[PDB]
Formats: structure tokens, sequence, C-alpha cells
């Protein structure tokens, strides 16, 4: 379980069924930026800021050893933003990770959604989340992951893990896959799978 | 102000979708969700969408009240079309409805909106003015009754909620005319919005009571602090009467009875604004106090409690004034209850 199990090759991207119905929808305006071929640059380039969200290439591995664990660098405004797993059917529009259901997210704002433990906050769909979680803005590095072993999520600030006692992922046959949610524009995220040294010690933390 | 509707933009795209997609039959489309989720909202979204308006050139909205009749149903759709129901003022239900189903034959690809269908009951009575003439028609549909959607398809839209970020931004867009909100009070604001958990009617009917409260630190709080954060509780969202209730409570006596007057009509019912101006001055509400005449001091009333949001604007006449008027099934709630109190 504390062995890390790196996606070093993962990367943002659309899926073909994504690009589909992307492309199915005639507005251009909608999309964010990527920088390839790095794909690891993300940024926000609509004019109005409404939740739009990209999904990283490879999911999560589904074995009982070791943690999958990725961090994103945070750019611009830094505001509304929202970094967590997904599901690949997970719409990219007007939806935030942790908010669209089987998802789990840490928002911005300062809550870990999609966990339903004793003394959570119910939100819309009674959506489960917990508050009063860090806030994150420009210039923070935050990491998320899940401890393959234990099923405990992961989630780091500036290197610094926080309370996730008890934050269980489900063990379902769906695939996971590494998810981020901007809102505004101007903002930019860069992500990292591996590529660069985390920031949290995984070896003197797990 | 269509300017002023957030975040329904996917919601609208995957019920277009489902709209354009089926076979030649007439298809039906369920949108669910609880009073105030903003279903009639998202209906007129996409009634107006470019695309729905070049597939489906027929287009058609009809307000089904739970207290609506199918005789009369029949007759609106008539007049709508011919603009003569002289001749089926005495018809039958039965020749009124294979008239209408004539109308629909000569029709060609159509679409209708039933708004706030209460049962299956009257959605299987309306459908007999229907024609199954394999043209690729739709029938869009919103309920409050989960049971009703199930009937109509298997796998009924259900109306997200907002985000907590979508909240804040209908509120501070609908508390401050296309203004900006005030950085000091941005934190309360924030917290006001979150507490509302992403019910559009709760954000706009507190964005009412803030309009009429000073824009002070200490006054925001107040409300954000009164705002508990299970208010809107499961057993009775029609239990929204306290946050009804602290807009309410901002209002000058003057409106205060003019609002409850809504109570003395049915629920749910279609007012003629120039109408209710009449009626108001005769009740005595509107008090001639100063230079105003009755009629203008009645209008600007109208137009407050529009502003406060309390009222909903139905039609606009070509003046750019309220032409019919509406207040939600659950402030009509409010209206009853408070109105019997008082
Ligand atoms: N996406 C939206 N953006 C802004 N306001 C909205 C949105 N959806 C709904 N509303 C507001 O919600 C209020 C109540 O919605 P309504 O359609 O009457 O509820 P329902 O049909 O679910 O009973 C309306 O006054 C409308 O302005």
């Amino acid at each position: 379980e504390s062995t890390p199990v790196l996606t070093l090759q993962n990367r943002w991207a659309y899926s073909a069924r994504d690009e589909k119905l992307a492309w199915d929808s005639a507005a251009r305006d909608e999309k964010l930026e990527l920088t390839e071929p790095a794909g690891l640059i993300v940024q926000f380039i609509g004019e109005n800021s409404k939740h739009r969200s990209v999904r990283a290439k490879l999911p999560i591995p589904k074995g009982n050893s070791g943690i999958f664990y990725y961090e994103v660098t945070i750019s611009g405004d830094g505001d509304a933003i929202y970094i967590g797993l997904a599901t690949e059917q997970m719409p990219l529009r007007d939806t935030h990770v942790g908010y669209n259901e089987g998802t789990y997210g840490y928002g911005s704002s300062g809550k870990f959604w999609g966990h339903e433990v004793g003394g959570c906050s119910h939100w819309g769909n009674e959506r489960p989340y917990i508050d009063g979680q860090p806030k994150f803005d420009r210039n923070n590095i935050i990491g998320c992951g899940v401890n393959l072993k234990t099923r405990q999520i992961i989630y780091t600030h500036n290197g610094r893990p926080l309370e996730t006692t008890g934050l269980l992922v489900a063990e379902s046959a769906a695939e996971l896959y590494p998810c981020v949610s901007l809102f505004t524009s101007g903002n930019e995220i860069e992500a990292n799978f591996g590529t660069k040294p985390f920031k949290f010690n995984i070896a003197e933390g797990i | 102000e269509e300017d002023d509707v957030v975040g329904f933009d996917d919601e609208a795209q995957t019920v277009i979708d489902r709209l354009l997609e089926g076979s030649g039959d007439l298809e039906v489309i369920p949108v669910v969700g609880m009073p105030g989720l903003g279903k009639t909202t998202l209906a007129t979204k996409i009634f107006k969408h470019p695309k729905i308006e070049y597939e489906f050139f027929t287009r058609l909205w009809l307000y089904v009240s739970q207290s609506y009749k199918t005789r009369e149903l029949y007759l609106n759709i008539i007049s709508k079309f011919t603009g003569n129901t002289k001749h089926c003022r005495d018809m039958s239900e039965k020749d009124l409805a294979l008239k209408v189903q004539e109308i629909l034959e000569e029709g060609g690809k159509y679409l209708i909106v039933l708004d706030d269908v209460w049962s299956t009951d009257a959605w299987d009575r309306i459908k007999i003015a229907f024609p199954k003439n394999d043209k690729g028609n739709r029938v869009l549909l919103t309920t409050r009754d989960h049971r009703v959607a199930r009937y109509c398809n298997r796998s009924p839209h259900d109306l997200k909620f907002l985000t907590d970020e979508e909240s804040w931004i209908l509120l501070e867009k609908r508390a401050f005319h296309k203004a900006k909100c005030l950085p000091e009070l941005e934190t309360n604001g924030k917290s006001i919005a979150r507490k509302c958990k992403g019910l559009p009617l709760a954000i706009v009917v507190i964005a009412g009571a803030l309009i009429g409260k000073s824009k002070t630190i200490k006054e925001w709080e107040q409300v954000d602090q009164s705002v508990g954060e299970h208010f809107i509780n499961r057993d009775q969202p029609n239990s929204c009467d306290k946050l009804v209730r602290m807009s309410y409570d901002v209002l000058p006596y003057d409106w205060k009875a003019c609002f409850l007057y809504f109570g003395t009509f049915p629920r749910g019912y279609l007012i003629p604004a120039r109408k209710l101006i009449r009626l108001w001055i005769a009740e005595g509400f509107i008090q001639y106090r100063g230079d105003l005449s009755p009629e203008c001091k009645a209008e600007e009333y109208l137009n407050e409690l529009v502003n406060r949001n309390l009222v909903m604007v139905m039609q606009r006449t070509v003046d750019g004034q309220i032409k019919t008027c509406r207040v939600h099934d659950m402030l009509y709630e409010f209206c009853w209850q408070e109105a019997t109190t008082e």
C-alpha cells in the first residue's frame, strides 16, 4: 500500500466519444485549450464562465497494492476549481468532479464531495459534501489520490496531507480517471503524474 | 430576461438530443424535479432554442394547472391555430378533440409543451387530441411527480441543482440587476448562496429580500445567520415559508396586502395584470398619496413586486409592460397560509 503506482505517461485528453459529442454540439466557445504535446497544461479560454471538465487518458490502477496519486499546480485566477476522480460517463459541461454522481472531488471553495460520512452536509440531490476544508488559489500545489489497498482517498495541499480518514472510493467495475473542473476564464493548471517530483513525499507519508 | 438563465445549457442540450432522437411515432419527454427547481424555466429555454425552432416549426405552449379541465385545453388549442372558437363553444369534448386532431394531422412536425402536468389521467385524457400521424412529433412535459414522468417515459430527465458557484452567479445577477456585487458582501453572499443548496427558486426569492435590504455588511450577515443550513427541508420544501417570510417582512405594509391578495385567486392562476391593477385599486391597497394617480401607483407596486421577484412575469405587452403574471405554487402556499393568519 506504501509503494506508489505511477501513471507517468498519463495526460489530459478528451476521448474519441467525448470529442464525438463535443463536436456534436456546434459550439466552439465552450472548450479548454490543451498545451500539446505535453497535454499537462490546460487553460480555460471561454468568454463566459461555466463549469468545464477535462479527464486524463489512463484510468487509476485497479490493484489492491500501492498508491495512485497525481498533483496539480494552479495558475491564473485559481478560483472555482474542482480536482478529483471522475467516471468516463461524467459530463464535461455544467458540472464539476465530486458534484457528479459516482465521482469524488476537492473544490477550491474548500469542500470534499462524494463522501457520504456521518455528519456530512447534503446539497442538491442531497449530494454528500464535507465543508470547511482548505481553500486553494493561485500558486498552490494540490494532490489527489487513492490508497488502493485501504481504498481511502488522499488529498494534499502544497505537500501537506489532509484529513481523509473514512473517505473511501467505491470498488466498482467502472474505471475512474483523474479529472479537473475549471470555471472562470483565465484559469490555468499544470498536472503532475510523476514526470516532475511530487511535493507530497509519498515515501515519507504512506 | 433570458440573460438571467444560469448553468442549464448542457441540460438543454441533453433534452434537445432526446427530442431529436426517436422514431416517427409520437414521443413524450418528461422533465421531473421538486417545485422551484426550474422545470418551467428550462422548458422555456428549450422552446426558444434555434435548433428546436428549426426541427419543429409547429410549436405551442400550454400550462396544465392542477386545476385544469380537458374541454378548455382543446378550446385553447383551436383558438391558437384558427382564431375562431365560435362554432366550438357548443361542440362536445370529442368534436373538439377530433377538430384538434384534424389541425394536427394537417399541421406538420409539431412540438407541444405541457407545463405542470399533474396526473397520468390528465395526460391520457389530453392525448386524445394528438394524432399518431407518424410525422416525428414530440411532446415536452414538466411535472413534480416522478410517477407521472415514469409513466410517460421509463427514463425521465431529472433536473439538476446548481453548483455553489452557479448559485452565487444567479444570486448576484438577480440581487444586483446586472451590476456586480460589492466585495464586502461577497463572503456573506456566497455563504447565503451556498445554503440555498442550488435551488433556483430559493436563490431568486432571497435576491428579492436582499434588494429590499440595505447593502450593508451587518444586514447581510443577519440574513446569512438567520438562514440556517437546512432551512429547505426535504419534508416540506413547501416550507420555504421562512425564506419567503424574510423577503416578505422587508416589504412595506401597502405591498404586503397586494402580495397576499394573490391568495384570493386559485393556485397557479394566470392573472391579466391590467385586471389586477383595477382590483387592487378596488380593495383600497393603493393609497392615493401625493401626486401619484392610483393606476400609476398600482403599476409601480406591481413592477416593484416583480423587482422583488416574488411575482413572476408570464407575458409582456408590446409596450414592454406586464401583460400577464403568476406567483409560483410554493409562493401561493405562503400567501394562502399567511393570509389566513392576517
Ligand atoms: N437556470 C436558471 N437560471 C436562473 N434562474 C433560474 C434558472 N432555472 C430556474 N430559475 C428561476 O427559478 C424560478 C422558479 O422556477 P420554476 O420554473 O417556476 O420552477 P418549477 O417549474 O421547477 O416549479 C423562476 O423564477 C426562474 O427565474
